[PDB]
């Protein structure tokens, strides 16, 4: 019922910065919240930012001030703007569509996006 | 600040600066901080006037110089600025001139001959920078008029040139702090119409005038109507030719290229299709260049300059009806002070702005501020709901501007603006009070509360606010309870269950409360979805007898400008300005006792150009009512 497609990422150096899409589609569906995961080499899934319809955002502390979570209803994109990348933030990163309670409360998910981030130059 | 103690009118030159205030410059009332400032500048103040392009800047130096002891020592940054306010005093019968350089060795020394004589008729001097820095020729001169107490005061125009922070930094301002050395005794005065603060503070740092009065305004540009339009890459010349052609068929303008060959490129496809543009850029041999201009300000072969942003500063006329930026622009700095000299003569001018991201990995291809700025641009062209005048001077942190500008002021509404201007903002202080009074009774997401209020059979509740919104849209509704998170009257937490699922619930906010005292009142404006709004009855008004005489007058009027000028050796404009022109055609009337009673209309003017403007006016006296 819901579809969602994730754009932007790739390799770049460390300083940098990107920005991470996510389009959401769709007959009908409704929305509750949206997020963005990732997922380092060796550990499980990490919700770092999440965000409701209403506009409200919320975040974890390793990325904190540095990325930017938003969304557009008009086009229903939701993006992820990583400033000061780090090797660290190397990850895949999924995108996650929360639906209300007129649907099942569902949960849909992206393939995920590889975010690389590298030292060396370039 | 606000300048109480210089509002007076019993200062002793008052009498004498009423004088030429109406019967030379032909104003009856002051605008916002003139009469201050003027009055300032005649007690030997250190004035520093920030105002936005066409705010009446002019007024606060030139007056003063009229009723001053000697002569008034003008800075500007351009012969050409020079040229055209020297053209608009002679028009006035107000002694002034220049020595920019390109003034022969025999006119020169004849300047300095009248200054010499220590009886000068001449108010007021402009001057260009590096003209002393370079010339030692002026400056034994100032001196002489500095011993006999001749030295009025040392205007400082385009004061934002001193400052590498600027959109237009210029070396030689830097050596202005020279002429104060030589003459501490004579009061400064710096002029600028540059919106950035950041700017604004290191103007009076590097001219070093030392805690000057400061006669600021608000930025807000009252005569341009802002458009931000969707850019279909390869049809960008027919959309400004098809623009242009519909709206302003017969006035000049300008249209912004990013290249000297995007230019030569945008000038040769509108030419073809029969549309007097030319190209403009440093590109352009110095014969052409000057040709160019020479069109273009005369209004003379030439309707439309496709210039560089580096180049289109260079040059300006006050009766630029429309700016087109083609492509998009480095920063909002930037695209402000760019299309803000659109329309100095204060008659509604248009401010057009073609975008795609697609301009973005274009304009993409301290340099990471550089990126930083971009991105604003971007989220200004992107942001297509709340008003743009807002989001300009937001931009620069003025505050006290009314969001109510565009409704009050339709004629010069921008496009956000446009699309809710027959929607109605109304109270809904009681739906707000019952909705927090339920949340506060009863775990629900914002949209089961949507529902409820809406009065859906999906709706778990039907007890509380069920169906209060029954006259509500669904795109209306969830506005509001979006908007109510917003205002902090309602909040937002996550619940977590049993495999980190997340889901948002509705709960008070810290502004809920204050709502319930009564101390809080909620204005919502109930608007139509975008796939929804509904098209608008476009037949207009229907012209009257008379408004058709006017414009036929206003016509004829103009034509009579045209002429005078080039008998007089003048700007068309520098003549009667487009409001004065205006006025004049809606009054129809050929009686004197009433002509002068229009701003710009003075005695000396309706002498030396009265009888061709009288004869056209005399026509139309059947209609005079
Ligand atoms: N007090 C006033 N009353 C009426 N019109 C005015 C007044 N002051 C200035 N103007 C008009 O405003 C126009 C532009 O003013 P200008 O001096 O060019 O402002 P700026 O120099 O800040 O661009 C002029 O055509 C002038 O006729
Ligand atoms: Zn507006």
């Amino acid at each position: 019922q819901v579809q969602l497609q994730e754009s932007g990422g790739g390799l770049v150096q460390a300083g940098g910065s990107l920005r991470l899409s996510c389009a959401a589609s769709g007959i009908w569906f409704s929305i509750n919240n949206m997020a963005w995961y990732r997922q380092t080499p060796g550990k499980q899934r990490e919700r770092i930012a999440i965000i409701t319809s209403a506009g409200t955002t919320n975040y974890v502390d390793s990325v904190k001030g540095r990325f930017t979570i938003s969304r557009d209803d008009a086009k229903n994109t939701m993006y992820l703007q990583m400033n000061s990348l780090i090797p660290e933030d190397t990850a895949v990163y999924y995108c996650n569509l929360v639906a209300d309670y007129d649907m099942g409360f569902q949960s849909f998910w992206g393939r995920g996006t590889q975010v690389t981030v590298s030292s060396h130059h370039h | 600040l606000k300048h109480e103690r210089f509002q007076s009118l019993s200062f002793p030159h008052t009498k004498e600066m009423m004088k030429i205030f109406h019967k030379k410059f032909g104003l009856h009332n002051f605008r916002t901080n003139q009469l201050e400032a003027i009055n300032a500048a005649l007690l030997g103040e250190d004035c520093f006037i920030l105002m936005p392009t066409g705010g009446g800047k002019s007024l606060c130096y030139q007056l003063p110089a009229c009723v001053s002891p000697g002569v008034t020592v003008v800075i500007s940054p351009l012969r050409s600025l020079i040229v055209d306010q020297v053209q608009k005093l002679t028009s006035l019968d107000i002694p002034a001139t220049y020595l920019t350089g390109d003034k022969t060795d025999s006119e020169a020394t004849n300047i300095y001959l009248q200054l010499s004589k220590k009886d000068p008729i001449i108010k007021l001097l402009y001057v260009t920078p590096e003209k002393i820095c370079a010339s030692n020729r002026l400056i034994s001169t100032l001196e002489n008029l500095y011993e006999r107490k001749l030295l009025a005061r040392f205007v400082i125009d385009e004061a934002h040139c001193v400052s590498q922070w600027g959109h237009d930094f210029r070396q030689d301002y830097k050596r202005m702090n020279m002429l104060r050395q030589k003459f501490p005794s004579v009061p400064v005065m710096a002029l600028t119409a540059t919106a950035n603060p950041r700017v604004q503070k290191d103007i009076l740092t590097q001219l070093k005038i030392l805690r000057p009065q400061v006669f600021s305004m608000s930025f807000n540009r009252h005569n341009l109507k802002y458009y931000v339009l969707p850019k279909k890459p390869k049809k960008v010349a027919f959309d400004c030719l098809e623009w242009i052609r519909k709206h302003h068929p017969y006035d000049s303008g300008i249209i912004y290229c990013l290249s000297r060959r995007e230019c030569d490129t945008m000038a040769d496809t509108l030419q073809r299709d029969g549309l007097a543009a030319l190209a403009y850029h440093a590109g352009l041999s110095d014969s052409a260049r000057d040709e160019v201009q020479q069109k273009w300000i005369n209004q003379d072969g030439c309707q439309v300059i496709c210039a560089t942003i580096a180049f289109g500063m260079g040059i300006d006329k006050p009766d630029v009806r429309f700016v087109i930026h083609a492509s998009l622009p480095k920063s909002v700095e930037g695209y402000y002070q760019e299309s803000g000299r659109a329309g100095r003569d204060g008659e509604i001018s248009h401010c057009l702005l073609f975008y795609t991201y697609h301009d973005v990995t274009r304009l993409k291809r301290t340099r990471e501020t550089h990126f930083n700025n971009l991105y604003s641009m971007v989220h200004y062209c992107e942001n297509i709901t709340e008003c743009r005048r807002i989001q300009l001077l937001a931009y620069f942190g003025e505050n006290g501007f009314n969001p109510d500008f565009c409704k009050k002021h339709p004629d010069v509404s921008c496009d956000n603006c446009c699309k809710t201007k027959d929607y109605k903002t109304r109270d809904v202080t009681d739906d707000v009070k019952s909705i927090v009074r339920f949340v506060q009774e009863h775990r629900f997401t914002m949209n089961m509360l949507v529902d409820i209020f809406l009065g859906s059979k999906s709706a778990k509740i039907q007890s509380g606010i069920f169906g209060k919104g029954s006259a509500y849209s669904r795109h209306n509704a969830e506005r509001l309870f979006k908007k109510l998170i917003l205002d902090k009257i309602l909040d937002e937490d996550l619940y977590i269950n049993a495999n980190d699922q997340a889901i948002a619930y509705v709960m008070l906010g810290n502004k809920a409360q204050t709502v319930l005292n009564g101390n809080l009142k909620v204005d919502f404006m109930e608007t139509e979805n975008s796939s929804s709004v509904k098209k608008q009855k476009a037949l207009v008004a229907k012209v009257s007898q008379r408004e058709e005489m006017v414009k036929k007058c206003l016509g004829e009027l103009t034509e009579v400008c045209k002429s005078l000028g080039k008998v007089f050796g003048v700007h068309y404009f520098n003549i009667f300005n487009t409001v004065t022109l205006k006025k004049l055609a809606e009054s129809l009337s050929s009686d004197p006792e009433v002509l002068l009673q229009i701003d710009g209309v003075t005695e000396d003017k309706l002498e030396k150009y009265g009888a061709e403007v009288i004869s056209v006016l005399q026509k139309y006296s059947e209609w005079t009512s």
